RNA sequence: GAUUCACGCAGUGUUAACGUGCAAAUUACUUGUCAUAUUUGAGUAUAGGGGCGAAAGACUCAUCGAACUAUCUAGUAGCUGG
RNA sequence: UGAAACUGUCCUUAGUGCAGAUCUUGGUGGUAGUAGCAAAUACUAAGAAGAGGAAAAAAACAUCUUAGAACUGAAGAGGAGAAAGGUUCCUAAACAACAUUACUUGGAUUAGGGUGAAUCGAUCCUAAAUUACAGAUGGAAAUCCUUAAGAAAAGGAUUGAAAGGGAAUAAGAUUAAUAGUUCUUAAUCAAGAGAAAUGGUAACAUAUCAUGAACUUUAAAAUGGAGUGUGAAAAUCUACGGAAGAGUUCUCUUUUCUUCUUAACAAAAGUAAAUUCCACUGAAAUGAAUCAAUCAGAGAAGUGGAAUUUAUUGGCUUUGUAAGAAAUUCAAUGAAUUGUGGUAUUUUUGCAGUCUUCAUAAAAAUUAAAGGGAAUCUUUUGCUCGUACUAAUAACCGCAACAGGUCUCCAAGAAGCAAAAUCUUUAGUUAAAUAGAAUAACGCAGGUAAGGGAAGUCGGCAACAUAGCUCUGUAAGUUAGCAAGAAAGAGUAGCUCUGGUGAUUAUCGAAUCAGAACUUUAAAGGUUAGGGG
RNA sequence: GUCAUCUAAUUAGUGACGCGCAUGAAUGGAUCACCGUGAUUCCCACUGUCCCUAUCUGCAAUCUAGUGAAACCACAGUCAA
RNA sequence: CUGUUGCUUAUAGACGAUGGCAUCAGAAAUCGGUGUUGUAAGCUUUAGAGUUUCUUAAUCAAUACUCUCGGGUAUUGAAUG
């Protein structure tokens, strides 16, 4: 609902080229569901 | 409540269009026209209402036949 | 109202017919000052009182 | 574009509300050409316009509470909010009881257990609130009969 | 023409809000009342020294200890202003 | 600068000189980019269209679709009418102005389209009341009279209701918008055209039958309210049996949800409740019956009959209409299914008796019957007018898209005594006088607080406090009816069980009451909900 | 007003007294049971009314983008005598 | 040099201002410390008052035992790396 959000959220954002203009980029934030947040650090997904 | 609130029920016409003068002055319950003095045979005219005379009288309309006769 | 007399309905129709602007060709006449109809009205602006 | 006309026309054809109408978001150009009910009827056949299912409203919780109330699991003193006469009307209890007792008396008279004279006496006793229930009347009738035969 | 709740309605209090307002009298809570002396729609009747009033000089189109509108009328002013 | 009239002197004439009149009319400042653009819970992501989200976060972005999250909560922010409005209705193009920002949106601009009736209403009848010729009155305008005054009208003239009376139509489909109005199918009504009957003891009964004038009478149209019981239909709930589809499914769930329908008008397999009458008989040892009553020798109860009412024929199931429609699925137009019940609740509609009035709770048009005996199936047509839309937190009245006001119909689940508060389904909407950041004072709205407890104050103003149901208990005073829910005290949860209250003749069914072990965070209190003396 | 009572304390309330400025009998006199969004006093309970203020939330106010009035105004705006 | 700007910056603050750092900058996770509440979800204790179907097998069952000093939260204006 509008009155509550999860205490911690794990997301993954990817920088991708804009289809129209080749020069510019855009960020796509996606949601990564995890069972527990213990021992998770900032990982560069490749 | 003599001001804004009391004007809610104003949805019953008192005067409707008259048949001899065409104005919305025919009193429904009184069965008379307040302006041209309907069924009364004579047109209702008063000397205190000098303006009401110059608003509807001879020469304020088409004068369909009288214009021919006087010019004749 | 949904219910109306025949004569009253026709007088309603004329008021609809008279609520029109000046045709374009009449506006191009030489020495023409009649550009807009100042007798115009709209339902939500002035009640025609009939 | 504005698919307001197609949203309204689809509901009229599908006989639902505008809330249940589904318009394909990928086929906006196709639906936009549909400006008539005949065209809309063609789109439904092609499944571009779909009638959404009604929201599910389950009575499982209500049913399982009724069975608990049948066994008396929730009919306590802290769960009653109306008066005794409100919950069980006293007049209707008398109406039911009068029908029950008078039915039995009529059955005994026509069967032959009791004659008209003793039936008449028991009729006024019943009306006078002498017997609590059906059981109380049968022993009272049985007692009177054996006294008569004694 | 008993006691209460509800749909509604009123206007006891906060002398609360607002007071160049949502509103030329309204809003919130509290209070009262909520079918027979009840509530209510349409039709109809009663007109200004008149009507109507379970009576407050109250109401009679935001106008009432005498409505609105026009004529007498540029009413008169030993009084104020220019 | 301006581009066509004007000036100097003498007499004459006057609408002849402005800083004020809260002067009149018009225009314009400071205040001032200030006060404001804060009731109605609320928006977010992706995409489309567009000049109209750009960017060193310019943190906000109108319309449409999808998804998420929500509100009105079925006495509605739903679906429709009366009045009032009058084209605001539908569509397309277009956004200069208007809806306190903006708008590609609009109840705003421009141009087109749109209202179909023999059966719905007006039209017909009369109510309160209203208005004529003649007559009477008046100086006059005019007033009175409404059948009394009349050489007028068998008997009394006009108007007065889109809520009173009233001949006759329904289901499905169709339009961008009209539909008891159009189309398909199926009906109904009115006006027209082609010495005179039987049956039953009786109440009374017979696809038109089976004659019935003048005149007269009776009835219908056409009659308050309250409360109780009950018949039937619909909705909701539920029992058994299924068919199709959908949701959940690593934890379970033979699972949870949806569909399983039927009109006007007629028919008469089967079968009801209530009331009133008819025949046989004659009741006391008085009986018959209702929740209550109430009834009987001017005749009870019993048995056998007749009639009327129960949303059209004749009330319900059933039948024709009619499954060929419609609903739910499946395949790519064609295929499948469409049982039977309930001693449950509400609503609607009738019926039966009871209570109440110093209240007795309309008329006519129009129809039928009687008393009397004067006379000797097919087919045609059905005219005039209204019909769009809102009916309101944006179409009505208040200067307006104003938190004010304005008459009605239909009405799901939970929980509860309750149409109460609170939450949800069908439907509607997420916008309704702009937002973003920061989180000072002073506010408006909602709160809490140690110890004390009205010492504050004109005054317990405001707020706190009591609050449902069951049981025990209840004073003085009194018009003997009341006070009284007086006051005061105890109980209340969850789970596992036990017993009482019936129907039918072993099977089935109802929520209601009482009682007992065990457990815990020890129980009306989320909401609703008396402070007492 | 005087005497009692209510309180620690009573121009308040209640019960009495009465030569009552100027009460009094359908201008109705005396009496009160039930009733009252009527006026007045006292108890219990409860509490931010108060000792004596602290603190929490929403909407504003503050700043900004867009939009944007009004009352008022002789000229104006530091004091003492 | 100074100001703007950045740390959605603090020992500051209505806005300005004031204070600190600005590539050995900053920000964020995670980990440890430190707090708050009271023993997570799944399975097991004739647990468990009793019931049913069996015919000592199961099933239902408020609550309750061990795993569990557990689980969850913890700067947002907390302290380390």
């Amino acid at each position: 609902g509008i009155r509550s959000v999860a205490d911690r959220i794990r997301v993954r954002m990817a920088r991708l080229p804009i289809e129209g203009e080749e020069g510019k980029f855009y960020t796509l934030v996606s949601y990564v569901p995890v069972a527990s947040f213990k021992g998770l650090v900032t990982k560069t997904v490749e | 409540t003599k001001g804004t609130s009391c004007r809610g029920t104003r949805h019953n016409k008192t005067h409707i269009l008259c048949k001899r003068c065409g104005k919305r002055s025919w009193h429904l319950q009184k069965q008379r026209c307040a302006s041209c003095g309907y069924p009364d045979a004579k047109m209702r005219q008063y000397a205190w209402g000098y303006k009401a005379l110059r608003r509807r009288t001879q020469g304020t309309g088409r004068m369909r036949h009288l214009k021919i006769a006087l010019k004749r | 109202t949904g219910h109306k007399g025949f004569s009253y309905k026709l007088k309603l129709g004329k008021k609809i017919h008279q609520n029109r602007g000046v045709p374009q060709w009449f506006r191009m006449k030489t020495g023409n000052t009649i550009n807009y109809n100042f007798k115009r009205r709209h339902w939500n602006r002035r009640k025609m009182g009939m | 574009v504005s698919l307001k006309l197609q949203k309204r026309l689809a509901a009229s054809v599908l006989k639902c509300g505008n809330r249940k109408v589904w318009l394909d978001p990928n086929e906006t150009p196709e639906i936009s050409l549909a400006n008539s009910r005949k065209a809309i009827r063609k789109l439904i056949k092609d499944r571009l316009i779909i009638k959404k299912p009604a929201a599910m409203h389950s009575r499982a919780r209500v049913v399982e509470r009724k069975q608990a109330k049948i066994l008396g699991r929730h009919t306590g003193h802290g769960k009653r909010k109306g008066t005794k006469n409100a919950r069980t009307p006293q007049k209707t209890l008398w109406i039911i009881r009068m029908r029950v007792l008078r039915r039995l008396l009529l059955k005994y008279r026509t069967t032959g257990k009791i004659d008209k004279h003793m039936y008449h006496d028991f009729y006024l006793k019943v009306k006078g609130n002498q017997y609590k229930n059906k059981k109380a009347l049968m022993e009272s009738i049985f007692k009177a009969l054996e006294e008569k035969k004694l």
